């Protein structure tokens, strides 16, 4: 190779400008506006589609730009100091995507990511049901073979966009027998939202990323063709477990993006305010603090970095990924309560932003894979570096 | 009238409940105990008559080892005048039963003169619903038992108990036996001044040998396990 | 060892609970007697006598058994075990089981058992305790067994092929020290 | 002569209905509560027949006049409930204390004998928009006109600021600058109806949203000199010491906040099942059931020591502070767990646990932050060892 | 009733002496007794003359009669002064408590009542290079023969295992593997000069360094029936059971070594200077001065409560284990804090606080790692709910 | 250009160089090393001999001249095998660096030349008993007396020297006690052999017990004033310019120790069992490891990021230290992790783990205090929001 480098291409710098321009000037002014009501943030969302900085892993031949991971979460992380609620419901795009992209084929490909070209239309990836998150396996939902379809049975739960969706990628149970490996009884399908069984339930209501849509959804009898399964059967669990690769380093970018804006706000603030004769950052304590939280972003950083370079390369990247995700998380909440703290009582108010961050911090130890789960990750993939 | 009110230290329900290794009976050391529920309701009424004006007293009887003196102080917070510990070791505790109790009760109820015992219709413990029966057996008086209404007419008490069905109504002659029901009523707090108060009233610890009773059970407990 | 069941009934109709009683009766392995108390009983001694595990029904018809009283009924029992001598005396495990046995077992000087849900003998039994998280096994000793059976530990008995006589029950002294004055 | 660690009897009454009030009563509708940001006026009415509010209150002025420790331990079985209302009910303490500790006969009936009488509530007033760690940097004037006192200037972030009879209110009695902080303030009763007053909007706040807390201005407010509370110049004495009596409440407050936190993720992980077992069957949520217990166990601990100190007529600065201080931390630390712990579930508005996160928050800043109490424990540290 | 916070004057009497022999006596010599390694012999021989020592032993033996809260004040006064010391002191302790709690008047007369007379030392010796957190894995066979046993296996770390006149021992009783911990294990006392017993060399550790641990093996070791102690298969249940009095004083151990630290660094810190200010004027200092501060003061409630719980009467399992856990760890921390309070002094040894970093290790290993203590607290903890 | 973690090929055959090194060479010895005390002069000796060591010092004087990144990645190798040996060899470049950065090519050629053709070491002499953290405060004395300047005063904790050909010295030149620290210090080449210098005795530290730590007395003692750094005056410039290029070096050392602690727990939580699985199959221990792994492997980017930021030109200081305390830290929190994996066995002189934690404490401790690290992180971060 050549050196390391810690540089940007110009290209990147290039779409570094415009999602900062936009988080900077459009989102932040609306985004406490949006936490308020919860209503789902459709002008951003179409800006952002716009702008180019939305499905930009659709590959080129399906009218997308093909840009990489590191590219999308360089992207990520400026639309994620404006607000997580907002960068969440872009993501969601990238999520339900991804395993079409991995894994369907050109008359898939085209169809299903071809539209997003075209409009702003929303995708969903719906996984998680009422009895199962982190245990994939463990899902419910029946799939029936039944001529040249799938029926279609069960419950979703907590599905981003899963009620602003034109389609979703499900999984599912193909086969009956409980003593059926997971590497055998799942099938994966794309299923247009629109079809007759399916039901969208209520927006539900969180702590935080107020304005992002989630919401449980049910399958009644579903009708899905077969040229919608994406292997074949028996196939869904693989094609699920290898969307991470290329989008848990996205959603650590966004726990950095929050990160940063905490230690902006709190910064701003000690710069500004007085106690005891001097201001807030000639206190030591608080300087300490301003100094932790400065070295935990970086390191979030490079750790994302990291991750989206191994697999920008063509590896495997899990390791670095869920350390990425794990790290990230945990280091969004260590600085947004950080930040409420730095501020004190009016920190702890509505009218100012930090509250906020605390809210929405809390998920990124909880969606795409929890703190625990990242660290199970980590420990098999360290592990196994240690054996024969 | 004067009324006498049973009151009985219980495994708080709260308490998740945890069976012995010897499988003999279950865990009682170091567990929290509250006033059984229905004896809370029993209470309630003995206080909401001497409200009505229609009882002088209401004596509040306990049986057990001396924890039993943090059950009767609370009926005492309620309303309760003076209190009646009976004392039994908690090596004896274990072999005492609703019969030993009634006997004791009753001896206790033509000794202090009374023309009510309230009980609760169950503890929740042993589930026996029996000594309210068995202490009007002794005393031969009539039984309002699982009374959800009561109301004294003179020398005649008119219970609204809780059968099968819906409610049936009774008329007793007037020493009466009554045990507390659910629907009864809502019991009242110990409020702070009063738990306070009820410091100053103090209580009869005696012992059943005094009362002229014997707590031999040909019953016996064979064993106790966990549920299906 | 002979054994002793208090029907419950109403309006000319034996209630289910002491069908499940008469099985858990004929566990024990004695002649099995039936008390039927009453102001108009007849009706039930007569479907009380086709049910199978009964060898006497006992009638005992009196005004003074209105609302079936604890008071009042005792005492007739209480009557009936001194002709007859039962080593049990059981009832259905019903408001009126449960009302009735514990004054009869005071009377009789024994101590009661409650709810019953198997019979692991003509001495030991197996009810629920705290709100039924655990399981007592109690042996009794007595002179005499008193208690209440659960209705759903036990199988209805056949409400036909019996045999059973039925007989005058023995009398007693109207107490009226308590009065039946309405229902709902 | 000797530790104990039991209760009395009359404190096991005082708990249990504490605990039944909170468990019935407050619970089942806090979610409402919190939803609505409405301040709980039925059940501070229940609370107060009940006896469980102004429990300071002595004797001789109709109260019950109880210790700092039963405070705590009827406040943690508050808190338990809601510390939305636990913390409404327990600032009518923080307004009377200085009262309580520091005033006369006359002021002691007038002021404290209404709180026995209708269930009033009552405020302390001290933060303003510009200084709230630093008492000492406080500008609300109050000058003399002989007769009475002129109050002028802005309170922020007052508990009980819009639903109170009276204030406990700190000022700046001295103009130069120069003045020694000890000296230079004046705390005075004041009646909330005086003219002048102008309460705020209610302050729509993260957590404890049923909590009144709002701003004020004075403006030429006229208070009489009766009122002043141990004469010109001694409120700095006064503000101060009452934390001694408040700060173990507050802690008994975070600790309630956290069993409640500790026993929703226990039950939770009792019957949620992943990968084949229940929650509690894979170590690392067994390992934090167990840090979380441990935390629980130690921050009450430390408030039962604070409030005993204080119960001894020692002062207990460095137990109350050490108590404040890791109460507020663990408190923070459970409740992101229980949320954690709680999986997606947790982080939803129907599950109780979240807001504990939101509320929780509070306790590292409200009645000396995380920072300053570590400040007070340094200095009382330190001069153990100085000469 | 009522909750209450201070000492009874007797137990003030036993912390005064207690203070006195660990600062005027202790603090002197213990750098060098850490440099050297050696047993202290006489600063034992004058715990026990003090009254310091086998401080659980009942009247009826001789023994002071004292409690777990009693022994408690002595044990935080002593490793104040060294932990090293205070360990090979309470070993004694530990080795003791099996008899004390369960075994009959023969064997504690025997075997308390000499200890009483004399200096002597015991042992506990459960640890095999095999198993030692997990107690139903020790592979030391004991078989019947007649009117005695014979120990056969080999066990590994034994404070005072070497100093001692007899030890503490389980062993394995049951030979067919799938019999359950609860009958599978008897416990002995077995006298050390009894042939068979090889006591293996002085282990050179990182810290205690004066503390007498070693490793023994036990060949043919013949044990009389006398010496069983409750009977056959009951070695668990007596084991298991030791461990209520004694984990609180591990307990207060680490606190009494987390004070020294606090101590050290701020006696330091009231007089370095940088910058032109004193350590302690420097915000994070004081904050760290503070937290330190804090968790001694948690750290010694919890072991006087779980002290109190057993001297009650009631078992103490779930506190012992949280007193335990955070003592030990907090231990560490402190002494961290104070090596780093001190700068580069801090790292030297010709300083006192260096000595406290290598010493407070084993509080997070020996008697239940931080590990099996937050097991036993989950387990405590979650048997409250179902 | 782009993001890149990947090493050229001449990058990965040094790392290859000093890997085969410090596991063959190095690790056998060390412990051995450590137990005596004994300077390890095989060791360095062999490390010259393999070029790596040295590596800063230019072409023009016969040396490696390498960037930081490559110091960086041959250290972690090197503290892997022994931090007491590698803070031996690294010693050299901190005496060296403020020659490299600042002298003339007289100075640089004598005195970098002779390392070039010798094993020999140099040291860095600053701290003084009564300073160190603060270096503004350093009472060294060095005047003026004729074309020449005379030192008195006292260094100490001088890392080789009691080994060192040569000092790169620091002493206060100006008397007047108000004058800064910009203009107030001059900074020497010294040589070790100069009359008047008397080298003390070999100090006795918990860690990094081989590597060679003494105090120096200057008494009345002459250099040339052609061994002055860039001018007088001008010396706190020269040693705060030095602090970027040898920063890194030492976090990458701490990491070194960090991945030993880390294979050292890895092989053996795999080998050992109890309660019938293997360590590593208990949930906590798992997360342990994990938890060890995230900080490896951060901390080691931490370190290449600081390295590359100066290897390319910019000023570091950021970076640098966001390495430095970050990297420290995990070496002890990963030193605990690792005794604490092997348990008893952890805690015992035959396994390797006991060593680390009482070598890893240094590395909060020196080339700047964990604190000053988050003074000057602080600081640096604070500009970037200040007009
Ligand atoms: C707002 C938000 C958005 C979401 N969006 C989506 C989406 O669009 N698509 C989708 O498919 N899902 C989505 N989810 C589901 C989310 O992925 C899951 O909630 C999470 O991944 C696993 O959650 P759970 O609630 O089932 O956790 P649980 O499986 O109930 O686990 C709860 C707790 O147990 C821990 N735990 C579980 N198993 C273990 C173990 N083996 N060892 C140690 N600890 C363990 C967890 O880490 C957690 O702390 C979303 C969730 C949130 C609420
Ligand atoms: N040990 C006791 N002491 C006092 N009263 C009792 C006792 N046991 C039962 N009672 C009274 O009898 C009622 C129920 O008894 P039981 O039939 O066992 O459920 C209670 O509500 C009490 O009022």
């Amino acid at each position: 190779g050549l050196g390391f480098s810690f540089e940007f291409t110009e290209q990147q710098k290039e779409f570094q400008a415009t999602a900062r321009k936009f988080a900077r000037e459009e989102i932040i002014p609306v985004a406490a506006e949006y936490d308020k009501t919860g209503e789902y943030p459709v002008p951003l969302i179409r800006r952002a589609w716009e702008l180019g900085l939305m499905n930009t892993h659709i590959p080129e031949n399906c009218g997308g730009l093909g840009l990489g991971t590191f590219d999308a979460c360089l992207i990520s992380e400026e639309l994620a100091y404006g607000c997580t609620g907002v960068q969440t419901a872009i993501e969601g795009n990238s999520l339900g995507q991804m395993p079409i992209i991995i894994a369907g084929n050109d008359q898939q490909k085209k169809k299903y990511l071809g539209r997003m070209t075209e409009e702003p239309l929303m995708c969903a990836y719906c996984v998680t049901e009422p009895g199962a998150g982190s245990d994939v396996a463990g899902i419910k939902t029946k799939a029936e073979k039944k001529g040249d379809e799938y029926i279609i049975n069960g419950q979703k739960m907590w599905i981003t966009n899963g009620g602003k969706a034109n389609w979703y990628f499900l999984l599912a149970r193909s086969d009956p027998d409980p003593k059926a490996p997971a590497n055998k009884a799942f099938t994966g399908f794309i299923v247009e939202a629109d079809t007759p069984g399916i039901q969208i339930g209520r927006k539900e209501l969180n702590m935080g990323q107020r304005c992002s849509d989630t919401r449980g959804i049910v399958f009644e009898d579903v009708k899905v063709p077969k040229e919608n399964v994406l292997i074949g059967d028996g196939a869904g669990f693989k094609v699920a477990m290898g969307a991470f690769d290329k989008t848990r380093p996205v959603v650590a970018a966004g726990a950095v993006g929050l990160a940063q804006r905490a230690l902006d706000e709190a910064t701003k603030y000690a710069l500004e305010r007085k106690t005891f004769g001097k201001l807030l950052v000639e206190h030591q304590a608080i300087s300490f603090m301003l100094a932790e939280m400065a070295m935990k972003v970086e390191l979030a950083r490079m750790s994302y970095q990291r991750a989206a370079w191994e697999v920008d390369s063509g590896r495997r990247n899990t390791y670095y990924a869920s350390i990425a995700k794990a790290f990230a998380g945990d280091i969004a909440n260590q600085l947004a309560t950080d930040a409420v703290q730095i501020l004190g009582g009016n920190g702890f108010n509505t009218e100012y932003p930090v509250e906020k961050l605390m809210r929405d911090a809390k998920i990124y130890q909880i969606y795409e894979g929890t703190s625990q789960i990242q660290r199970l990750i980590v420990a098999r993939e360290h592990i196994d570096k240690y054996k024969n | 009238l004067r009324v006498l009110v049973a009151v009985k230290r219980v495994i708080d329900y709260a308490v998740k409940i945890r069976v012995k290794p010897d499988r003999t009976g279950v865990v009682t050391d170091g567990v929290k105990h509250s006033m059984n529920p229905f004896c809370e309701i029993a209470v309630e009424e003995a206080v909401r008559l001497k409200e009505k004006k229609l009882v002088k007293e209401v004596i509040a009887v306990s049986c057990g080892p001396a924890q039993c003196q943090e059950t009767i102080r609370t009926a005492l917070a309620m309303g309760a005048d003076r209190g009646i510990h009976v004392e039994v070791p908690p090596a004896e505790a274990e072999r005492l039963g609703p019969l030993q109790v009634a006997r004791v009760l009753a001896k206790l109820a033509e000794k202090e003169k009374v023309d009510l015992v309230l009980l609760g219709k169950q503890a929740i413990d042993d589930d026996c619903n029996q000594t309210g029966q068995m202490t009007a057996g002794f005393l031969d008086w009539p039984q309002g038992t699982f009374a959800s209404q009561v109301t004294l007419e003179g020398d005649k008490l008119k219970v609204e108990r809780e059968i099968d069905g819906g409610l049936e109504t009774l008329r007793l002659k007037l020493p009466a036996v009554v045990t507390a029901d659910l629907r009864l009523n809502e019991p009242r707090y110990a409020t702070l001044p009063n738990i306070m108060k009820a410091k100053k009233k103090k209580i009869e610890v005696i012992k059943p040998g005094d009362l002229g009773v014997d707590l031999t059970s040909k019953l016996s407990v064979i064993s106790v396990e966990d549920p299906p | 060892q002979s054994t002793l069941v208090i029907a419950e009934h109403a309006n000319d109709s034996l209630a289910p609970i002491t069908l499940n009683t008469i099985t858990a009766a004929t566990r024990l392995g004695g002649e099995v007697s039936c008390l039927v108390a009453g102001t108009k009983c007849d009706k039930v001694a007569q479907d009380l006598c086709k049910v199978a595990g009964i060898a006497k029904v006992l009638v005992a018809q009196h005004d003074v058994y209105k609302g079936l009283l604890p008071e009042e009924l005792t005492p007739l029992i209480l009557a009936t075990q001194k002709q007859f001598n039962y080593t049990h005396i059981c009832a259905g495990a019903s408001a009126f089981g449960k009302n009735l046995l514990p004054r009869v077992a005071a009377k009789l000087e024994v101590a009661p058992i409650s709810d019953i849900i198997a019979i692991k003998s003509p001495d030991t039994f197996v009810r629920t305790i705290y709100a039924g998280n655990a399981l007592c096994t109690v042996k009794c000793d007595e002179k005499v067994k008193v208690f209440s059976v659960r209705g759903t530990s036990f199988d209805a008995a056949a409400t036909s092929g019996g045999s059973a006589s039925s007989e005058k029950a023995s009398s007693t002294s109207p107490v009226e020290i308590s009065e039946w004055l309405d229902q709902k």
